């Protein structure tokens, strides 16, 4: 019995189609060479082969200590929802998301991603997190995404071009849905020019459709600008109400404190490792550093743009970060001709 | 020490080589001391002379 | 040390970092990140040599 | 209640140069050692900024409104602080939303409501002369405030308010932008000793506050207090006097700055790269220092 | 934008042109092509479809 691992091999097909024999690129440096040069025969001489590489040994994880669970019971459970115009924005901190207690109890018929692949939200740390909420129409729900027109994305609520976080709708016409029609929600349908990016517009001043300025009368081509949806349980799909949360974050920038489920391990010095700081992954060799940071900063960069130092999310302390492989190797041979005997040179 | 002219001894100290020595170890440029060192900083990128 | 400089260039992909790009984002949508750097680090290379 | 200040005199307004002010750091990643370019909304070097006094001495107790174009650049030099806080909106007259930053005697208010503000807003120091103490009494900024959309009160602190006699002591630089609903505030302090026009030097600002109140900025006005006593005689209107202060404004503009970290990873100088012919050959090499020569520029 | 206040489309979308910059452009040799279908039968109006 063996086992089996990747590998990469150089294999031989004689003219009736077999393989006749192989070379494994990664057992010796001779056989490196060979699978460089392409071929089972080596001439005398000197070769470059690979620079000295070092493989990691263990993994780590370091998160902030986090231990209250995100309030996802008063954003996406709350009694009562705020109109599109006046929409809520609330800041969410220290709270591990964990969103998987979603399951058993909410079904959304929209969630997209932007900025970020949905299979990496356990692995992440987020920065700056917002939720926004509101009440629309079913048919305008395709509108909540950037570069998009309509009466929501111009008068309403905009997003912007560079947008990172997650959409998420759902259907509620059980809630918002009255017998003799529901007016609580209202929307506005007359502004002189489109809203900016998350920009909220909350006037009731009397909209000028011509000339002849309107006084505040509310006559002829003098319009309201706001106007109330109505909502009645027997409405088609795409008049029925729906909710909208849109969640807002920053990425692997700036000290972070939301954090999703992920364990952490204890800190291990002086050994090449698989690493994970506030869902930053790399290799390397951690050591103590001597550097200060301000207290805003949290990763440090070199002049070739990577990574280098961190703080440390538990003891607050500067750890640099160096690459494990190093040096240069060469292999002398007298020609496999001759003999399979070869010296080795580290540089 | 070197078997050189008094005339070449003066050459050789108008032209400043970039590196003096070929043998660089790993545990000499260590954490603060790479990307620093500009010499480090090429051969953590592969890029040897 | 110009070699050693262009390797912050982006080449018109998310950042220039490859550990940015490998968290945050899975394989089939790293790949073409992945993609656009290596194609700027060859070329790099490639005017090097010559 | 509302009073329209009187008995102050007009004079022109008065212009001074900036000596690379201005700089504050555009990212939160720690780099040492390093010469980093980096285009954003910065101060351009040596530039005309405005200057108001508050000297009583013509009484000149400046506070116009001012525009608001692409962020602020506000320098203020003190020893009394008589220089309170600001507003930010449009119209200012309740039928749109205005954010207010004020600083009173006791806690820090930052709110965004629907204000009917005062024509001449103010705060008012008392002074008594049987004991000798400075109290704040005034605080005649706004009529009513309806729809608040945000609010914060910091922790209680108690402050100074003496009147000084000295020269001015305090340089407070500030820096405020308005990008995609967040209002972003960048700030510094400093110790001077100086009697006028804005001083020398280089300091770079750090991060302070990034607001979310989403709201369309167009026109500032500051916010300053008076001092009264027994040798201010009047009514409301008259019995005044100022205490000495002055503040600097200028406007940002996009700019390439090529900026420069030391060892411990503070900037201590920068480039304008767009002043001179000679400013965008020392971008271009990336250097402070340039060779006797003859260069193509663009 | 004189449909905003009577019409509301559970689908619209737009090949060769974003839709923020409809609002600057002048439009050459326009046609509109009318029909009724079933429901799940629209996702079938798009470019290369079966
Ligand atoms: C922010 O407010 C300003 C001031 O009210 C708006 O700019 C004005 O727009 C009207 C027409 O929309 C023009 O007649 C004025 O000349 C403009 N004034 C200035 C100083 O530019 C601006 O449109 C508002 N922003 C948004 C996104 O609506
Ligand atoms: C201070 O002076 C201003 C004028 O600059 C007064 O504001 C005027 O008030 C009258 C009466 O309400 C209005 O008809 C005018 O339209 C206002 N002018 C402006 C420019 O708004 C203000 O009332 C005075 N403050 C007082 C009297 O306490
Ligand atoms: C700073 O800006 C002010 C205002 O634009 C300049 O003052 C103008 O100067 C020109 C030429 O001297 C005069 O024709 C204008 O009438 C001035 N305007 C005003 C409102 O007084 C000033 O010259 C600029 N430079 C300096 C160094 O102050
Ligand atoms: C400065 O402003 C703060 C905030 O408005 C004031 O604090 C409030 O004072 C009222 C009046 O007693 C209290 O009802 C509130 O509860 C206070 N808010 C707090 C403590 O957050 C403060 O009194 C003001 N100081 C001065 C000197 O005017
Ligand atoms: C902004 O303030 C106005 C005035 O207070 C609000 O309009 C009134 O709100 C009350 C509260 O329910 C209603 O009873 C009135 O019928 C409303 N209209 C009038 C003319 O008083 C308005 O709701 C506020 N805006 C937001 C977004 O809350
Ligand atoms: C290949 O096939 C031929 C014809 O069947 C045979 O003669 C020969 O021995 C086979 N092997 C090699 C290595 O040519
Ligand atoms: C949402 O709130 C209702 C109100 O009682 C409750 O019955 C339901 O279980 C809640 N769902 C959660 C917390 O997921
Ligand atoms: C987090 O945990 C570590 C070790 O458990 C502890 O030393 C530290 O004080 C805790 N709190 C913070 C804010 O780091
Ligand atoms: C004395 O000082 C206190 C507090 O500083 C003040 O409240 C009081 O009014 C002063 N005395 C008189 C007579 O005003
Ligand atoms: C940098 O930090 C060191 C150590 O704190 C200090 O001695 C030095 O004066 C600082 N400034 C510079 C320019 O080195």
């Amino acid at each position: 019995v063996g086992y089996l691992q990747p590998r990469t091999f150089l294999l031989k097909y004689n003219e009736n189609g077999t393989i006749t024999d192989a070379v494994d690129c990664a057992l010796d440096p001779l056989s490196e060479t060979k699978c460089t040069l392409k071929s089972f025969t080596v001439e005398k001489g000197i070769y470059q082969t690979s620079n000295f590489r070092v493989q990691p040994t263990e993994s780590i994880v370091r998160f902030p200590n986090i231990t209250n669970l995100c309030p996802f019971g008063e954003v996406f459970n709350a009694t009562r929802f705020a109109s599109v115009y006046a929409w809520n924005r609330k800041r969410i901190s220290n709270c591990v998301a964990d969103y998987s207690v979603l399951y058993n109890s909410a079904s959304f018929s929209t969630f997209k991603c932007y900025g970020v692949s949905p299979t990496k939200l356990n692995d992440l740390c987020f920065t700056n997190v917002y939720a926004d909420s509101f009440v629309i129409r079913g048919d305008e729900v395709r509108q909540i995404a950037p570069g998009q027109t309509g009466k929501i994305a111009d008068y309403n609520y905009k997003l912007p071009d560079d947008f990172t976080g997650c959409v998420i709708a759902w259907n509620s016409n059980n809630l918002d849905s009255k017998v003799g029609g529901n007016y609580n929600y209202l929307y506005r349908l007359f502004r002189k020019s489109n809203l900016k990016p998350f920009e909220r517009d909350i006037s009731t001043e009397i909209y000028q459709a011509g000339s002849t300025p309107c006084n505040g009368v509310e006559g002829f081509n003098c319009y309201f600008p706001l106007q109330s949806y109505g909502f009645q349980p027997t409405n088609g799909v795409g008049y029925q109400p729906y909710r909208v949360v849109v969640l807002s974050f920053e990425l692997l920038h700036a000290p972070a404190t939301v954090c999703g489920p992920k364990k952490s391990t204890n800190l291990v010095k002086n050994k090449c490792v698989n690493f994970n700081f506030n869902g930053l992954t790399g290799t390397g060799v951690l050591t103590e550093s001597n550097k200060k940071f301000l207290p805003f900063q949290q990763f440090g960069r070199d002049i070739a743009d990577t990574t280098d130092a961190v703080r440390d999310p538990q003891t607050l302390e500067i750890l640099d970060i160096t690459p494990c492989s190093f040096g240069g190797v060469s292999v002398i041979t007298p020609g496999t001709n001759t003999s399979n005997q070869v010296a080795v040179l580290y540089q | 020490p070197s078997k050189r002219s008094f005339i070449e001894d003066l050459l050789f100290n108008k032209v400043t080589l970039a590196d003096a020595g070929f043998i660089k170890q790993y545990g000499d440029c260590l954490g603060d001391i790479a990307a620093r060192d500009l010499i480090c900083a090429q051969k953590f990128n592969g890029l040897t002379v | 040390n110009t070699l050693v400089k262009q390797l912050s260039s982006n080449f018109g992909a998310i950042s220039s970092v490859l550990n940015d790009i490998l968290s945050r984002l899975d394989p089939p949508e790293a790949e073409v990140q992945i993609d656009r750097l290596i194609t700027g680090r060859l070329q790099s290379l490639q005017t090097y040599v010559t | 209640q509302c009073v329209n200040l009187t008995t102050r005199t007009q004079l022109p307004p008065a212009y001074t140069n900036s000596f690379t002010r201005g700089v504050y750091y555009p990212d939160k990643v720690f780099r040492s050692s390093v010469l980093h370019s980096t285009q954003d909304l910065f101060l351009p070097f040596f530039s005309n900024v405005t200057w108001f006094h508050a000297i009583h001495v013509t009484k000149r107790f400046d506070n116009p409104v001012l525009p608001f174009n692409d962020g602020v650049y506000f320098a203020s030099t003190e020893k009394s602080n008589i220089i309170r806080g600001w507003i930010f909106g449009t119209t200012l007259d309740s039928k749109t939303q205005s954010l207010l930053i004020v600083n009173n005697a006791t806690n820090v208010v930052i709110k965004v409501c629907e204000f009917q503000f005062c024509n001449d807003p103010f705060l008012g120091v008392y002074y008594h002369k049987n004991n000798k103490s400075w109290m704040e009494s005034e605080f005649r900024v706004y009529s009513s405030a309806n729809n608040c959309t945000f609010e914060y009160v910091s922790q209680p602190f108690l402050m100074d308010l003496e009147g000084k006699q000295g020269n001015f002591k305090n340089l407070r630089e500030f820096v405020f932008k308005n990008i995609d609903g967040y209002f972003k505030i960048y700030s510094k302090h400093t110790p001077i000793n100086l009697v006028r026009d804005l001083p020398q030097g280089f300091s770079a600002l750090e991060p302070l506050v990034d607001l979310p109140i989403g709201i369309n900025i167009t026109r500032f006005q500051t916010l300053l207090a008076l001092h009264r006593s027994y040798l201010t005689p009047g009514d409301s209107s008259s019995g005044w006097t100022a205490g000495a202060a002055a503040y600097y404004v200028g406007y940002l503009q996009p700019r390439t700055f090529l900026l420069k970290y030391n060892e411990n990873g503070t900037i201590t100088d920068a480039v304008d790269c767009a002043l001179d012919p000679l400013s965008e050959t020392k971008c271009t090499l990336k250097s402070f220092t340039v060779e006797k020569g003859i260069y193509q520029t663009s």
